[PDB]
């Protein structure tokens, strides 16, 4: 064969390495990868507590499916240099606090961040799960102080019903890629396991679409 | 055996 | 007469087209692409079976052209065995691919454990063995029948009994047509219902265009299968049930319907490989 | 890194026995393993090889058909099964580890050994001298030759040197003709041509007395030259 | 704080200004003649024959 | 008080600019003219390395010119014998988000780091027969962008917190900190004698640093955007840079100013990596449009293309003997060319 005994032993070691690499890749393909973004004081810690350096990673299993969450809050550097690393995630979870409209004001900051994330080139086909937090304190506060401080145009009654819908539609207007992606909007309930259920329901559709593409039917 | 002119993929002439 | 030339020419045309298409598909999967995915493993086997199936036509053309078997009995026996194996293997691979497409879409979370490449290779090895086992009567009792300096290759049946013919035609009809068709139809109907339910796939006009395309392709596959195989079975069933006087027009109709049973193999690569978006980049790079 | 071996003892003819070696202190599953023996006053003779992962097995012609070699990776154990024992099987048996990649050093660690007493187209290696007299502080040279060229088309010469001090297991000194093993002082040097080789000791020390052995690794079966003893 | 930073910038710029500078013509003439003298032994400017190429096959 | 200091700063800048302008008398283009061109350069793929399952970010050649290490988004580091396409070692990484890697000159160690903000040191040669991590360097407060070994006990790093550092591997402490930049530092290159180094940052400037003293000696400006890659010229008296403005530039140390610009109107994407050949007659650059361009260093002509990848060209390197070129991409393949 024009090879020696030691050359043949080396070739056998190389093939026993290729085997292990293929097994690890097959295991990795099944996992669900989530990204977690929010401005400060937006309720992220409550979500993190209820579900189970520079980056913090969390994992849990719910109903036979395995989840990995990554939080990048502490980087405090230029986002454009590292944001392309997260292309390929299953979905993005965005946290917003409803009470933070009195206190420019934090709400305009959050809307700017949401707009910049949503219309990014890297995330063109990625679904976004939006959590609106602190229902309670919003409901007490709105009575005392009208919603017009944040929004001049608003004409509706200063009640929870009309305000929640108006804010929801304000965020949903920002999307400019309605065909390719769906925005799932939820009003967070603190003492429940509904939040995890909601996330599981949303990811199932993404998995179905991926399987249609792979099979060739779509 | 018995001759059937049309059977399977062939025509047997009898 | 005049008909024989046209028949032989059509036979050669079909053989050439099938060999070119299947060869190109295998040339692409083997090199530029790979067999990492379950789908590619299932497509390569179908292509190999169709290519092997398309090499048996020249003998049948040399027999339609002159009504005599020029070759020896052993060669014709081999040809019958091969044709039978390839035909059944192709039909079974189609049914397997449909079941896989139903499991992936209707039960995405539960099926994740079941769908792995090792099981797919196991399934393929099982399929070839079943196909070999089912064709045993043709290989055992195939021979030559001559009456005049003219012979033909055929299936001699023991005891000169007029019932083996019926009991073979029924057997082939039940295992080669009805059951695969009912399975493929049930799987594709449930897929269309599920796809209609999903919220992320429906609700906009540009999305509705894609749902329309999925329905169109699903309908086309079934239509081609039924069109390419029903006339053969109906002709054989009528011939077995009732005596038919031989006529020249009947000779040309019988030969044309038998040739039609091989168009499905020519059409399989276009339906499963060429339209697929996954293969477009590989085809682009290769040529 | 220890390798402890067990079994052995006194066996009657036409009998079967199994020997074992247990490993500790290293990544056992990454190493190929070998068995080697030495007769009561003879030199070293290779017995068998089992590779890492169990894909490849080799045996010597003298023992083939009667011996089986096996490994148990979760338990870190190696085994040799012997049957139909002959008078010619009386010897001390040793276990050796070897790892193969670009730039590695095979045949680096040997084990203590166990004794079995039975009651009552191959490359040749030539060492032409024995019992060389010497005194501490003087240089020495040793010469070993072969019946075939050990230089390969890739560019390597597959020659190895070993030293056996009295009462001890062998130790590696030079691998692939010119390289020096880890933990070995710079006094030793190896040099040679296609078919003739030499080992040079610059200044002798008292501990250097014992027997020296050359080996080839171009082809299987592996073959050992006779010894060459330094006295005092 | 801000004054301290301005003082640091002033000190750094003063340190950088002092350095002696040669003409551009000399530096270019000394880069042109590093590549005259090492051009015979560069395996990418001129392909070596297959006998000496370790990446043949 | 602040206004007076600002006035003094602007005056000093005008002084420096006047001195630099006074030195310039003739351009490189005039000097290196009437000399024969190199001609067309053609290279072919000799090897294809397969086995990563995700995007590749970094590669570095060993000093024997036969072994190399690569880093990919899947948490794996791979060592590759390049004459025979064999795998010597595969190392699993604790953190998946890796951005850089290095090979020690002796051959005994490797280093890697990224978004975890740590630099890890791995020992290749042990008595148990397996690879293990020897050191973890934890000082930085931003991500790691590059690293290089000076010997077996010193390493230098750069980070996204606008600072560079020098480390003592045995004690695990920082010995010197380099703090003059205002934007994220992206790349570093060591001099052949190792007494000096250069760094390039997102504030569009390059700085020259003294290892023993710990001070900045020279600052270079001219690019219009982020500097992604930097490399030293073979004799050690010049360096080159590549930026997001789709250009590359040459800077001379002793004249302390720019010498030449490498750009073409067809090219509008950024540059990701840069390197020189053995004699420094050719400059090689990877781009975001799936291709590598080959440039004449003395003239500013395009001499060839390496068109072999289906996605972005993330990394490239040339061997010490000068024989082969390696390229890595975001399509998970490494190619060898000659």
């Amino acid at each position: 064969c024009t090879l020696s005994a030691e050359d043949k032993a080396a070739v056998e070691r190389s093939k026993m390495i290729d085997r292990n690499l293929r097994e690890d890749g097959e295991k990795a393909a099944k996992e669900v990868k989530l990204l977690l973004l929010g401005a400060g004081e937006s309720g992220k810690n409550t979500i993190v507590k209820q579900m189970k350096t520079g980056i913090v990673e969390t994992h849990f299993t719910f109903k036979d499916l395995y989840f990995k969450m990554f939080d990048v809050g502490a980087q405090r550097s230029e986002r454009k240099k590292w944001i392309h690393c997260f292309e390929g995630v299953t979905a993005i979870i965005f946290c917003v606090a409803l009470s933070d409209y009195d206190l420019m004001n934090r709400m305009h900051a959050s809307m700017k961040l949401f707009d910049s994330i949503c219309n990014n080139k890297w995330f063109t086909e990625t679904s976004i799960i939006l959590f609106l937090n602190k229902k309670d304190l919003f409901e007490e506060k709105i009575k005392r102080s009208p919603l017009t401080i944040c929004y001049p145009e608003y004409t509706g009654s200063n009640t929870y019903e009309e305000a929640a819908a108006y804010i929801q539609c304000q965020f949903e207007d920002l999307n400019r890629r309605k065909d390719t992606k769906e925005i799932y909007t939820h009003f967070t309930c603190s003492t429940d396991t509904k939040n995890v259920q909601f996330v599981f329901d949303a990811v199932t559709d993404v998995i179905i679409k991926n399987n249609l593409k792979e099979c060739g039917l779509y | 055996a018995g001759c059937k002119n049309f059977f399977w993929k062939t025509f047997t002439s009898c | 007469l005049t008909s024989n030339a046209v028949l032989t020419f059509i036979y050669f045309v079909v053989c050439i087209i099938g060999l070119c298409g299947n060869t190109l598909v295998i040339y692409v999967i083997l090199r530029y692409a790979k067999m990492k995915t379950i789908t590619n493993i299932y497509i390569l086997n179908l292509a190999i079976a169709d290519e092997l199936f398309m090499l048996g036509l020249p003998f049948l053309a040399m027999q339609v052209a002159l009504v005599h078997w020029p070759f020896g009995k052993a060669i014709c026996r081999v040809v019958m065995t091969v044709d039978g194996i390839n035909q059944f293997t192709s039909i079974f691979c189609l049914t397997v691919m449909s079941i896989d497409r139903y499991l992936a879409v209707v039960h995405p979370i539960k099926s994740a454990k079941w769908r792995r490449p090792r099981t797919a290779k196991m399934i393929t090895m099982a399929v070839w063995g079943v196909s070999l086992l089912v064709i045993l009567p043709i290989m055992i009792y195939a021979g030559l029948r001559s009456n005049q300096g003219r012979s033909s290759c055929t299936i001699n049946w023991p005891g000169e009994s007029g019932a083996w013919y019926t009991g073979f035609i029924i057997y082939t009809f039940i295992l080669g047509f009805l059951v695969p068709l009912t399975i493929i139809c049930l799987c594709y109907l449930f897929i269309i219902i599920k796809v209609k339910s999903v919220r992320l796939l429906s609700g906009s006009r540009e999305k509705d265009r894609n749902l329309r395309k999925v329905t169109r392709m699903v309908s086309i596959v079934v239509a081609v299968f039924i069109f390419c195989w029903l006339p053969f079975y109906i002709f054989n069933v009528s011939s077995v049930s009732m005596a038919i006087s031989p006529t020249p027009a009947l000779k040309g109709m019988f030969d044309f319907v038998v040739v039609l049973t091989y168009a499905n193999s020519c059409a399989n690569p276009i339906l499963y490989a060429f339209l697929s978006d996954n293969f477009k980049k590989s085809f682009q790079n290769v040529l | 890194v220890q390798l402890v071996e067990s079994g052995g003892g006194l066996v009657q003819p036409g009998g079967s026995r199994k020997l074992s070696c247990s490993a500790s202190g290293f990544a056992f599953s990454s190493f190929g393993m070998h068995w080697v023996r030495q007769a009561p006053e003879k030199g070293l003779e290779w017995v068998a090889y089992i590779s890492s992962g169990s894909g490849t097995i080799y045996y010597a012609d003298t023992v083939k058909g009667r011996f089986t070699i096996s490994r148990d990776d979760p338990k870190n154990t190696l085994f040799l099964q012997m049957t139909s024992l002959r008078s010619e099987d009386t010897a001390m048996y040793y276990c050796v580890r070897s790892i193969y990649y670009y730039g590695s050093s095979p045949f680096d660690f040997w084990g203590q050994g166990t004794t079995l007493t039975v009651s009552s187209s191959d490359i040749v290696m030539t060492q032409a001298t024995s019992s060389v007299p010497v005194t501490p502080g003087e240089s020495v040279s040793i010469s070993c030759r072969s019946s075939k060229s050990l230089l390969h088309s890739n560019g390597n010469t597959y020659l190895y040197w070993f030293l056996q001090r009295p009462g001890q297991s062998p130790q590696l000194l030079i691998y692939r003709m010119s390289n020096l093993a880890s933990g070995v002082p710079d006094r030793f040097s190896g040099s040679g041509s296609g078919t003739a080789f030499t080992l040079t000791i610059s200044r002798l020390e008292a501990e250097d007395v014992g027997v020296y052995y050359c080996m080839q690794h171009l082809e299987y079966p592996l073959t050992f030259g006779a010894g060459t003893k330094l006295e005092l | 704080a801000s004054i301290a930073q301005a003082r640091k910038l002033v000190e750094q710029l003063k340190m950088e200004a002092n350095i002696d500078r040669i003409k551009v013509s000399k530096a270019a003439a000394d880069l042109m003649a590093y590549c005259e003298a090492h051009a015979k032994e560069d395996p990418l400017l001129t392909p070596v024959p297959a006998s000496e190429n370790p990446f043949r096959e | 008080e602040l206004d007076q200091l600002r006035q003094e700063a602007e005056q000093l800048k005008n002084q420096i600019r006047d001195a630099r302008k006074a030195c310039a008398d003739a351009t490189l283009s005039q000097i290196t003219n009437n000399i024969d061109p190199v001609g067309r350069i053609q290279m072919r793929t000799r090897r294809t390395l397969r086995g990563h399952l995700a995007k590749i970010y970094a590669m570095h050649w060993g000093t024997d010119s036969r072994l190399l290490v690569s880093a990919s988004q899947d948490g794996k580091l791979i060592i590759w014998d390049s004459y025979t396409t064999n795998k010597v070692h595969a190392i699993p990484l604790r953190s998946s988000w890796v951005m850089t890697c290095a090979y020690a000159p002796s051959g005994n160690y490797v280093a890697c780091g990224g978004l975890d903000n740590i630099c890890s040191i791995y020992n290749l040669k042990t008595r148990e027969g397996n690879v293990r991590v020897s050191r973890e360097l934890a000082g930085h407060t931003g991500y790691l962008s590059c690293c290089r070994f000076l010997d077996d006990n010193q390493i230098v790093t750069s980070s996204g917190d606008t600072t560079c550092a020098l480390w003592d591997i045995e004690t695990g402490q920082q010995t010197t900190t380099f703090t003059g930049h205002t934007g994220d530092v992206m790349s570093l290159s060591l001099a052949p004698d190792t007494r000096l180094f250069v760094s390039g940052a997102c504030d569009a400037s390059a700085k020259l640093w003294d290892v023993r003293e710990g001070m900045c000696r020279q600052t270079f400006t001219g690019h219009e955007s982020d500097i992604n890659a930097i490399c030293f010229f073979p004799n050690g008296n010049a360096f080159a840079t590549g930026s997001d403005d789709a250009t590359c530039r040459l800077f001379d140390l002793r004249a302390d100013q720019e010498l030449m610009t490498y750009s073409h109107d067809n090219i509008i994407c950024g540059i990701t990596s840069v390197s020189f050949s053995k004699s420094g007659r050719l400059l090689l650059a990877g781009y975001d449009d799936f291709n590598c361009n080959v440039w004449d260093a003395l003239k500013a002509d395009r001499a060839g293309v390496l068109a072999g990848h289906d996605n972005r060209v993330s990394c490239l390197g040339v061997t010490d003997d000068g024989m082969a070129v390696a390229t890595g991409s975001w399509d998970s393949f490494l190619k060898i060319w000659n």
